[PDB]
């Protein structure tokens, strides 16, 4: 679960780092689904990562 | 888990703050806290994750870590430097040393020790002084920075600020009631530090304070420290201050010329000669009751003539650049004295240049004088010994003869240095015991190279007898290596390192002549190492029996002739003929063997494991222990 | 003499690697550095074999003038010949603005001057900024020469 | 040395430089071979020559030096 959350968020971070925060949000949404708490996983993105990626991942997840 | 610990270390290393937040969520707190309290021992550091987050300026990582799992920022950890390993007490000290104001201010906002002393009490303010960030200095002095903290080397942070051209940090520190006369361990101060480093503006900034001026450990004003290096701006500023009498000013100008005479980094004969002439013109400005420098006899080896006492003398010998360098180094030596460490480094540079110009005798004499000065100062003198064996190797490779009395003198000097090295090995506990062992090994290697060089050339019978006396004294000291190799074992083994310079042209261990010299001077051939191998075991373990068979046959013949029990055994209890790993050496040893009742009986006793204990004479007990 | 000064000038102002070795050979150290102290104007600008060779881009020629010969690192010459010809040039300065990164990575590693100030109190960093060589800019920032020097008109790099 | 040898020396230095820069190493080194034979300080020039030519080219010169 955590490894799948770590792999999907890393895949989402690759698309987010290129300027496509919304495109990587969909992959990070699966990471939130892979994680035990999708809200807590998305809370890290809001606290640390860019807000555009975190805001789009909340609707996707 | 250990994978979680490594993943914490990676997240703090490359700034993966999202992975760190995933670590600090979705699980418990005690185990994750323990895992984030340390990193893996990679790269020689057990540092805090916050320390390595401050190393690359990742304030977001440490901020999110403190927000999720609040940990004390005073968590210590080993921190590496360019050539030093000092275990950092806190992350903000490393941030100040790496120039990251954001991590420092965030850690102070979270609540932290502003003056958390490091292993060598390195203040974060001191680290900022090292880096030169003025904003960090201002923030810590707002947060009650400890400006009076000095190292074991008595290095107050003003000295560290004055090390480099961080003049803003220096002026702000002296604005914040610093100590411009803070003494170091060797008597140094920011005045001498800026005189050596050539920061004239820092000198003027301290002159704005003008609290006091103090001498160093050897004893001389910072004018002499400025004249000790090629820092003529500070010298001219301090002569403009003119807080000295005439003669001291004249010899300070002489030292300023002398430092520029034989410096590797910058060197011009014109400026050195002009400074010497201006100093002597100031000397002759007295006229009546003229002050003159004290006359000293010329050293026969180092130089050939004394100083010049007339202006027309150096006006004439200006073209004699070698004489100008000799006179400059002579006045430098007679002013600084033998106690000053830096008296021999320009001598070393000039000798290296002379060797590059094939002035071999001048180089040997200069380096002998430098070694004499360094040994009288009781310093670490292995690097110059290695270079000096290197210049022997270069001369022998160029088919140039050497001076046998010089060989004997430097062999006596190396024996005395090995005595000093043994004393400081047996006296020190754990300070630089590894460095001391490496120094002892290098000294033994250089002595072996010197013996090989002496055997390569031809020497007079009296000089050869004196060399044999010195080698006999050193082997009477019986030096041992880390594994217990003696000098004979070191000469026997092909595993003995040889320097990458021209020494490879002359050092070809196993060397038969060196072994012959040791055996005639009386080396303990029967001596063994910690592994139990003797000289015969190592020489029969040689792996090129035919490429250089002359050396192997000569050393086998010499070892048998001096007398070594060929049946003696190592810790694994096998003879050199059993440890042959070579047909040629095995047959040579077999035809060089010798029958004996005692040896065969001891071999039978050892093989049959009869209770030899307490049934034989004690000498027979070590005899059985040989077998 | 002045005749050999122009000979050793063209030794490094071109890129030849044996002329400066041949011309300086069999001479005393006094006039050897006098030939390396060449400051006379060539092409409407003061030139010096260390300075011009760095502009030419040969990292080998400048290295042989600092390791096996003694030359003055600080000197006067052009930094941008295209209508600026501002005096007071550095060997690092000539290489920085002209994209000679191999010369840039060699002089600073050897210990050449990194913060020489001309009459316009400029820096080699902004000269590389006009050229746009990121490697020279990254090397200068990593070596920490200066990141805040502006011109006399406060023109930031 | 000096005189017409000196101008012959620098001509072989300049022509030896060009052919080496052009790529004619066999003729360039041979042109430089005459220069070292007529050089005032052939041993002191070889100190600089250790860094001028590439190590294959310097070894190529080393075969033609004697």
């Amino acid at each position: 679960v955590q490894k799948f959350f770590l792999e999907e968020i890393q895949l989402g971070e690759e698309l987010l780092a290129q300027g496509e925060y919304e495109k990587g949000v969909d992959h990070l949404t699966n990471a939130i689904a892979v994680c035990g708490q999708p809200q807590q996983l998305l809370q890290v993105l809001q606290q640390t990562l860019p807000p555009p990626v975190f805001q789009m991942l909340l609707t996707k997840l | 888990m250990e994978g979680l610990a490594g993943y914490v270390y990676k997240a703090a290393s490359e700034g993966k703050v999202l992975t760190l937040a995933a670590l600090l969520l979705n699980r418990s707190e005690s185990d994750i806290r323990y895992l984030l309290g340390y990193v893996s021992q990679q790269g020689g550091q057990r540092s805090t994750p916050l320390i390595i987050a401050a190393r690359n300026g990742h304030a977001k990582v440490v901020r999110l870590l403190l927000e999720h799992y609040r940990v004390q920022t005073q968590q210590t950890g080993t921190v590496r430097f360019d050539g030093y390993v000092i275990d950092g007490a806190t992350a903000l000290w490393c941030a100040a040393g790496a120039g990251h104001f954001e991590v420092v201010k965030l850690l102070v906002s979270h609540g932290a020790n502003v003056n958390h002393t490091t292993v060598t009490n390195s203040t974060p303010l001191r680290a900022a002084c090292f880096d030169g960030r003025l904003d960090i200095v201002k923030y810590l002095v707002e947060n009650n920075a400890n400006i009076s903290i000095a190292n074991k080397y008595d290095n107050t942070c003003l000295m560290i600020a004055a090390y480099k051209g961080h003049t803003d940090v220096v002026r702000y520190l002296l604005e914040q009631r610093a100590d411009p006369n803070a003494k170091a361990h060797c008597g140094a101060t920011a005045l001498h530090f800026a005189a050596e480093a050539g920061h004239i503006d820092i000198v003027k900034e301290l002159i704005k304070w003008r609290a006091a001026i103090v001498v160093n450990g050897h004893g001389m004003t910072p004018l002499k420290v400025a004249a000790e290096s090629c820092k003529a701006d500070v010298v001219e500023l301090l002569l403009s201050h003119a807080d000295c009498d005439r003669r001291s000013r004249i010899e300070a100008l002489e030292l300023l010329g002398a430092s520029f005479a034989n410096d590797r980094e910058n060197y011009d004969i014109i400026k050195t000669y002009h400074y010497l002439y201006l100093a002597m013109l100031e000397r002759f400005q007295d006229g009546d009751n003229i002050l003159e420098k004290e006359v000293l006899p010329p050293i026969h080896a180092y130089g050939n003539r004394t100083e010049c006492r007339n202006p027309q003398e150096l006006e004439s010998i200006r073209q004699d650049r070698d004489a100008l360098h000799m006179e400059g180094l002579i006045v430098r030596e007679r002013i600084l004295g033998a106690d000053n460490i830096d008296v021999s480094h320009p001598i070393i540079y000039r000798g290296a240049v002379y060797a590059d110009n094939m002035e071999f005798e001048q180089c040997i004499k200069l380096w002998l004088h430098a070694l004499h000065l360094r040994q009288k100062g009781n310093r670490n003198t292995h690097k110059d010994l290695l270079r000096f064996a290197q210049v022997f190797s270069q001369m022998i490779h160029l088919n140039e003869t050497v001076k046998a009395p010089d060989i004997e003198c430097v062999l006596r000097c190396s024996v005395l240095e090995i005595e000093q090295s043994m004393n400081r090995v047996k006296n020190i506990s754990d300070a630089d015991v590894h460095n001391a062992m490496d120094n002892y090994e290098c000294n033994l290697y250089t002595f072996l190279y010197l013996v090989c060089i002496s055997t390569k050339t031809q020497c007079s019978e009296e000089d050869q007898c004196k060399i044999n006396k010195q080698i006999y004294n050193l082997i009477h000291l019986d030096p041992r290596t880390r594994e217990g190799f003696t000098l004979l074992h070191l000469a026997v083994n092909s595993n003995t390192p040889v320097d990458d310079f021209h020494t490879n042209d002359v050092c070809s261990f196993p060397n038969a002549l060196v072994t012959k010299l040791l055996l005639d001077c009386g080396a303990e051939v029967n001596a063994v190492d910690n592994e139990g191998n003797s000289a015969l075991h190592i020489i029969v373990q040689y792996n090129r029996p035919i490429s250089d068979f002359l050396t192997l046959h000569s050393i086998i013949i010499s070892l048998v002739e001096a007398g070594a029990h060929t049946d003696m055994t190592n810790k694994q209890n096998k003879t050199p003929l059993d440890k042959s790993t070579t047909g040629v050496s095995e047959i040579l040893l077999k035809t060089q063997m010798k029958m004996s009742l005692k040896c065969l009986a001891a071999r039978a006793v050892r093989a049959n494991d009869i209770n030899y204990q307490d049934q034989i004479p004690r000498t027979l007990e070590e005899f059985v222990g040989f077998h």
